[PDB]
Formats: structure tokens, sequence, C-alpha cells
């Protein structure tokens, strides 16, 4: 039939501000029509790597819910947003499961997320005692204890503040330039699937 | 938990903070160099102070992790680099005195202006005028006046300052568990803890002497030929049996002999390989010069320059309104930012300099992956050597014919090869005894082998014995003749040029053997050879992570610096010089036979 009520992809991709990787934003997308060909045929994206599904059949399948996680990371760290990877972003900031079905989309945001003095708003967690579980968020700002001595809440010798800032500057190289990453997670549950693709007439 | 894990997390924190602070400092320095304005000078100074303060704080934090409980070589290398006290071990009064002495020597050398007595209304600064009088004049007494007047004023000002400098630096070095300041400088080549690839601080002097003993016949023949030609240029001053007069070497100190090419040319009638007119005829912009250099580096298989490099670099002089430093410098700002600051003209020298500085940039890009404290050359010699090999390869007639800058019907006979090799010898071979003698004299001064009342008597004795250069008139101890040079007056190591010169030809033989070049070594071009670039990039990617001996094994297959590739490079010239010196006397006499 005639289709309306498209999914709110404007409020995820075209957002004025993106969250830091440590405190990555998750938006649950339900009860609308998701047109994935608009995203795939865009020339504005640098990474559109889909894991567990192909982009061509996305516009046909139907899912119960869509999770859109959004964060900013350095370009070199874009590789770490994948199943089975290792690094600071994957161990301590954002972990993807090995059995992940969804797409990882990234694009350079040097124009919007870099400042000449440096943009220090965006942060990452350098240290955590253990690696993150898949789809876990850690927003704790408790001092990391690398040594036997208690930190007691105040930085010092062998006790470091967990969150560090990428001071993005426009002059930086591609590896260190800010990249906005949207990860779409597709799951099917026994509830009626309502995020369906567009149907031709 | 363990000390090693604690150090690893400390280093991770340090690397993160260090990269940001280093970028801010580098960017501020770039802003000053590209734009000499008071605001920039302030910003640069502030960032430099912040960086130095950070490095003092982190060295103080770093020392609390003992070295002997860490087994990983990379972690121990970074901790060793960061746990150095530097001048911090010295007392605050003496540290302030040392810093004041260094600054005032910098001001005395930079702003030293000397002119002729009885005509004092306008004087000559060393960089614009004195250098020109040394490189272009053919008058004996004018060059003698310039040389003696600059060593009189600068040496008599700098001698008490240098006497304080040696004592303070020796005190700091012995406070840092070194024998002297010379041992501190020689510690750059020290490799400890690696089985087989260990290198000692004491081995450096022995290796330098062993290589120089093989340098000596070629230098003796070159010295005899230059002596005969200078005898032709100046009829009565130069003796057939004695040393060369000091003020006639074409430079202020005798550092290079490249300004004697006009006087000592073998075949003046034959043409040169100057390509300046050809680029002017084809309207080669500085952008085209750097693009051709980039084409050379992509031909050998190295990565091409980043978009950031093109956008953020200043490759042309900005203009009258904006002031900039004219010296060509490759800048590794950090965080993926690589830039070149050069006031590029349309000359062969600027084109070769573009290749040299882009080689510096390629080394920086290759070692960028490595941790911050390890982002450097394996030693001080390699970083300059990798630019000098590009300067060697680009200057070949095969490269010029390949890129179209030289006519395809240019005749490459033996005479042009001889005169080109002689020019390369005047630049390269002539600096080796001067470099070795200067470093050996400074090492003996720091070690206490030479007492303060015998500094100059020994120094000229060394120069006659090694360099074969005699003083025009005797100097007493009121003079400070070494410190008239930029590197010694401003606390810089000088053995890097000797090691760079040997590493240059070792790398050249390794890459030419990789590229399967079948002719003379000086006729070799490393373009179009992926394997040569791969062999180079294997060492380039390591940076300071691995010992310099292991890096040299990676390139040339030897565990030590070697002198045979240099001698192989100049072998046609060596045979020609031996043929030309049949009638004349090779070698010199240390007596006062020319003039004293
Ligand atoms: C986001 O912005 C781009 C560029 O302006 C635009 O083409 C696109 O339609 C916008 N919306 C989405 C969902 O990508
Ligand atoms: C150079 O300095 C002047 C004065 O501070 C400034 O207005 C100008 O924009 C600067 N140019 C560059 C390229 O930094
Ligand atoms: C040394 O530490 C680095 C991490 O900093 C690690 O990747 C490397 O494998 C370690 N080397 C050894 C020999 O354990
Ligand atoms: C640096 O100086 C401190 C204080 O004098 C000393 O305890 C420490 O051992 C020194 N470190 C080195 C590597 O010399
Ligand atoms: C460097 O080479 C790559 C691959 O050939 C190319 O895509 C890129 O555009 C080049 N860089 C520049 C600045 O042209
Ligand atoms: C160049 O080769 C010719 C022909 O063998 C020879 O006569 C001449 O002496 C050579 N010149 C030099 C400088 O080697
Ligand atoms: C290197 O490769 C380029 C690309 O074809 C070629 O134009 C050039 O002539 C080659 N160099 C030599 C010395 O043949």
């Amino acid at each position: 039939p005639n289709i309306t009520n498209l999914c709110p992809f404007g409020e995820v991709f075209n957002a004025t501000r993106f969250a830091s990787v440590y405190a990555w934003n998750r938006k649950r997308i339900s009860n609308c029509v998701a047109d994935y060909s608009v995203l795939y045929n865009s020339a504005s994206f640098s990474t559109f790597k889909c894991y567990g599904v192909s982009p061509t059949k996305l516009n046909d399948l139907c899912f119960t819910n869509v999770y859109a996680d959004s964060f900013v990371i350095r370009g070199d760290e874009v590789r770490q947003i994948a199943p089975g990877q290792t690094g600071t972003i994957a161990d301590y900031n954002y972990k993807l499961p090995d059995d992940f079905t969804g797409c990882v989309i990234a694009w350079n945001s040097n124009n919007l997320d870099s400042k000449v003095g440096g943009n220090y708003n965006y942060l990452y967690r350098l240290f955590r005692k253990s690696n993150l579980k898949p789809f876990e968020r850690d927003i704790s700002t408790e001092i990391y204890q690398a040594g036997s001595t208690p930190c007691n809440g105040v930085k010092g010798f062998n006790c470091y503040f967990p969150l560090q800032s990428y001071g993005f500057q426009p002059t930086y190289g591609v590896g260190y330039q800010p990249y906005r990453v949207v990860v779409l997670s597709f799951e099917l549950l026994h509830a009626p699937a309502t995020v369906c693709g567009p149907k031709k007439s | 938990s363990t000390i090693e894990e604690q150090a690893k997390t400390f280093l991770d924190k340090f690397n993160h903070e260090a990269e940001d602070l280093f970028y801010q400092s580098s960017l501020a320095s770039w802003n000053y160099n590209t734009n000499i304005t008071e605001e920039n000078v302030q910003n640069m100074n502030n960032a430099g102070d912040k960086w130095s303060a950070f490095l003092k704080e982190q060295s103080t934090l770093a020392q609390m992790y003992p070295l002997q409980e860490i087994q990983n070589l990379t972690v121990k290398l970074q901790l060793q680099a960061l746990q150095q006290n530097g001048s911090s071990v010295l007392s605050e009064d003496k540290s302030k005195r040392l810093n004041t002495i260094l600054n005032t020597m910098s001001t005395i050398y930079s702003t030293g202006k000397v002119c002729n007595p009885d005509n004092p209304q306008e004087c000559l600064l060393l960089e614009p005028g004195l250098n020109e009088i040394m490189a272009n004049s053919l008058d004996y007494n004018e060059r003698l006046w310039a040389w003696e007047s600059w060593r009189s004023e600068v040496g008599k000002q700098l001698r008490p300052l240098y006497e304080e400098y040696v004592v303070l630096k020796n005190e700091m070095a012995r406070a840092n568990h070194y024998e002297d300041y010379g041992d501190y400088w020689r510690g750059d080549y020290e490799v400890n803890g690696v089985d087989g690839y260990d290198y000692s601080r004491g081995q450096l002097i022995e290796d330098v002497e062993h290589t120089f003993e093989e340098i000596k016949p070629l230098y003796e023949h070159l010295h005899a030929y230059v002596r005969a030609k200078l005898m032709n240029a100046y009829p009565s001053y130069i003796s057939p049996i004695g040393c060369l007069p000091a003020h006639l070497l074409g430079d202020m100190w005798g550092r290079f002999w490249t300004n004697l090419y006009s006087l000592t040319v073998p075949f003046g009638q034959k043409p040169n390989i100057d390509v300046t007119d050809a680029m002017v005829d084809q309207a080669w912009d500085a952008q085209r010069i750097f693009k051709e250099a980039e084409k050379f580096f992509v031909s050998v298989g190295l990565p091409n320059m980043t978009q950031g490099f093109w956008e953020n670099s200043m490759l042309t002089d900005p203009g009258n309104v904006q002031k900039a430093v004219c010296h060509p410098t490759a800048w590794d700002l950090g965080k993926g930012d690589f830039r070149i600051l050069m006031c590029t003209k349309v000359t062969m020298d600027d084109f070769l300099t573009a290749h040299h500085e882009m080689g510096h940039i390629q080394y920086d890009m290759a070692y960028a992956a490595q941790p911050f404290l390890l982002r450097n050359g394996a030693n001080e010699g390699f970083h300059e050597a990798v630019g000098e090999i590009m300067s060697l390869s680009a200057a070949t007639p095969k490269h010029l014919k390949s890129i179209g800058l030289l006519s395809p019907d240019f005749q490459e006979d033996n005479e042009t090869e001889i005169n080109f090799l002689l020019k390369q010898a005047l630049t390269i071979v002539g600096t080796l005894p001067f470099t070795y003698m200067l470093e050996k004299w400074r090492w003996m001064v720091f070690k206490g082998e030479i007492p303060k009342d015998q500094w100059m008597k020994k120094w000229w004795e060394m120069k006659r014995e090694i360099v074969g250069v005699v003083e025009p008139v005797p100097h007493d101890e009121t003079y400070c003749d070494p410190a008239s040079l930029f590197h010694v007056s401003n606390d810089y190591s000088f053995i890097r040029y000797y090691t760079r010169t040997l590493y240059q030809f070792q790398f050249q033989e390794a890459l030419c053997q990789a590229a399967k070049h079948e002719g003379p070594l000086h006729k070799c071009d490393i373009s179009n050879s992926t394997e040569a670039g791969q062999k180079l990039f294997n060492m380039l990617r390591l940076g300071k992570s691995e010992p310099w001996t292991l890096a040299l094994e990676n390139v040339v297959g030897a565990k030590n610096m070697n002198v045979r590739p240099l001698l192989n490079y100049f072998e046609p010239l060596f045979t020609w010089l031996k043929d030309q010196n049949k009638n004349s006397f090779v070698g010199w006499s240390t007596d006062w036979s020319p003039y004293a």
C-alpha cells in the first residue's frame, strides 16, 4: 500500500552533536519504515561495513527493533568497531559481539568536530580493570588503580583518571581526525517485527 | 599488580598526554617560524615551557619504577629514555648558570658582528656577509683579515664562557653516572641488553679511529690535489711540503670544501650537469618540484604525502609582509601531521633539498606508528642518512634524464664523472677529518686529557696531524677558535655527521644491490625499485624500537658502521687522484713550512 512514517534517521545521522565513545548514545528505533537504500547509496560515508547481513537485502527484511549507537572516534580506531577486534575502543569503550548482525557506518567529521585550539569535548576511556561485555556502557569516572596503593579518589602515583580527551584539530592527519560512527544493530525477537523495509507498489 | 604492568600503564598515560602537548608546542613553533610576529614568539615560549615542565614532572614520576624489574625491551627503552635527569640532577644555582651561559653563547654567536678597524661605520654579520667573503673571495689578506678578526672577537668573548661550560657539563654528566660530557654524547649509540647486538660507549671512539684510518689515503690524495690547485690559485703562500692555510678552504671554519670547486675543477672545459635553466625554460614551480620528489618516493614503493602535508606546508616564500625563517626544515608535528618549511627557489640545490627533506618526512611517517618516546631515528646518524641517500639518488644523470630535466643526448663520459665525484668529495670527504678532529678534541677536553692552558697548542697540533690544515699565525690561550662554529657554541653533538656520512654510502650500496644496479655506485638510481624501498622501509618503520646495530643488519647486513661503501663510491676518483699525484707529494708536514 501507500507507505508513510519513515524511521527517524535524520535525528541519528544529521545530529548537531555526537556523544563521546565512552558514553555512546543508543537510540531504539521501532514502529516505522526503514529505508536503508538512502544510506547505502549516499556518497557521504567512508565506512559502510555490514556484518551478518548484506546491504542489498536490508530493504526487504523486517526486524523487531533497530539499535542506533552513535559516537565519535579517531579514524585509526574505526577498524576496531568490528566483531573480534582488540584495542582501547573495543576493550574499554565500545565492544561489539562476535555474533553481531548489523552495519557499522562511519564518516569523517573534521569539518564539524575539530577546532583550531583543539576540541576537548570528545573523550574515551583509556583504562578499565576488565574488558567490556558486548553492548555495555561504562560512564563511571572513578580513578583507575594501577598499583597496590589505594587511590582514595585523587589522582597521583599509579592512580590515573580513566577518561582522556582527543583534542581534535583540523590540521590532524586522517588517522587522528574525528570520525562519526553509527552502528545499527538488528535483532529479531518473538514479538511482532515492526521495523520493515519499504514495499514497492 | 607487577612493576612492569604499572610501568606499561604509566607509559600509556604519558604517551597520550605527551602527544597532545608535543603537538601544541610544535604547532606554536611552526606558527613562529612561518610568521615571525611577537604574539607567536609569546605563544611558542609558553608552549615550550609547558612541554619542558611536563617532561620534568614525568621524568620525576618515571624514576619511581626501577629498571631492573622490567624485562620487555620496548618498555625498558622508553623508561630509560624518560628516566634521564638531564640538567635536573645539578643544583638550581648551577643549572641557572648553565642555562644563562648557553643562552648568552647563542646570542654572541647569532648577533656577532665584526668589521675592519679604521672603517667601523657599518659592520658585517657572519651569516650575510662574512660567509660570502669566505666562499667567494680570492684575496689572501682579505680572507686572513676576516678569519682572524672573527676568531679574535668571538673567541676572546667565548673563552671564559666555554671554560665555565666544560666544568658545568662535566659536573652534570658525572652527576648522571657518566665519565664526562663526551661519554654522555657517546651514550646515544649505546646498546645494552641485546645478545650479540650490544654496543658500548667506549667502542664508538675505537670504531671512529678504525674507519678514519681507512679514510686517510683518500683524504691525503684529495688534500694533495687541492694543495696543488690552491698553489696555482695563490702562488707563494702554499708550500709543496706543508699543510693548507686555514683561511683558504672556502668556508669559515673548514667544515666543507665545496666552495673550492671552481679553483680545483678537473675539466673546466667540459659542461656541468646544472638543470636550473631547464626548469626555468619549462616553468617548474616549487609545487612541481615537490610533486616530482613525491613521484620519486612512490616509484621506490614508499607512501605518498598526505593531503594535510600539501594543504598545511609552506613551500614558497610568503612575501615581504610576512616574515619567515628561510632554512629548509621537515616538521613532524605529531598526530599524523607532517609538514615541510622551505623557501623553495628554482635551482638544483632546492630540488635536491626537496628530495632530502621529503626523505626526512618519509622516515617520520614510517616510524609514526611506534610509541611517542620511540618515534625517532635508531641513532642520530640514520635520520640524516636517509635524506642524504635521496639527495644522492636524485642528483644522478639517470634520474635527470628519466624525469626529462636533462637532454636525452647528453654525453656521459669519464671526465664529467670525475668532476662530479670531485665535487661530491669536496662536500663529503673533506668534512670527515674536520668532524673527527673536532669530536676527538671535544672528547679529550671533556675527559680532562687536555688541560685548560694547553687547549689551543693541542688543537692546532691535532689539526695539523689530522686535517692537514695549519694556522696562519700562532694563537695563544686567549683565543677560543673551536667555539666560532655553530654546533660547538650551541651545545650540539658533532659525530652525527661522521656517522651519517658512513651510513649514507652503506645504505646506498645496500639499496643499489637490492635494485640490481650493474655499474658504478655513483651512477646508481633507486627509482622504480620496489625491493629497495621495501628494504629501506623495514628499517624506517622500526624507528627507535630496535637497536641501531639491528637496523643496520636489516639494511646492509652488518652489525657495525663500515667504511668500504664510501671508498667504493669514490674509487674512480681515487684512481684518478693517484694518477694525478705522481709528480706531487702526497701527505703533509706538521712543520710551519707554508706560513706561521
Ligand atoms: C543528512 O545530511 C546529508 C547532507 O546534508 C543529507 O544528504 C541527508 O539527506 C541527511 N539525512 C540522512 C538521513 O542522511
Ligand atoms: C601572519 O601574521 C599576521 C599578524 O599576526 C596575521 O594576521 C596573519 O594572518 C598571519 N598569517 C598566517 C598564514 O598565519
Ligand atoms: C612489550 O610490550 C608491548 C606493548 O607495549 C607488547 O606488544 C610486546 O609484545 C611486548 N614485548 C615482549 C617481548 O613481551
Ligand atoms: C635522577 O636524579 C635523582 C635525584 O638525584 C636520582 O635519585 C636518580 O637516581 C637519577 N636518575 C638517573 C637515571 O640518574
Ligand atoms: C596517494 O596515493 C593514493 C593511492 O594511489 C591515492 O588514492 C591518493 O589520492 C594519493 N594522495 C594524494 C594526496 O593524491
Ligand atoms: C677517459 O677515457 C679515455 C679513453 O680511454 C682516456 O684516454 C682518458 O684518459 C680518460 N679520462 C679520465 C679522466 O679517466
Ligand atoms: C620509472 O617509472 C616511470 C613510470 O613509467 C617511468 O616513466 C620512468 O622512466 C621509470 N624510470 C626509469 C629510470 O626507467
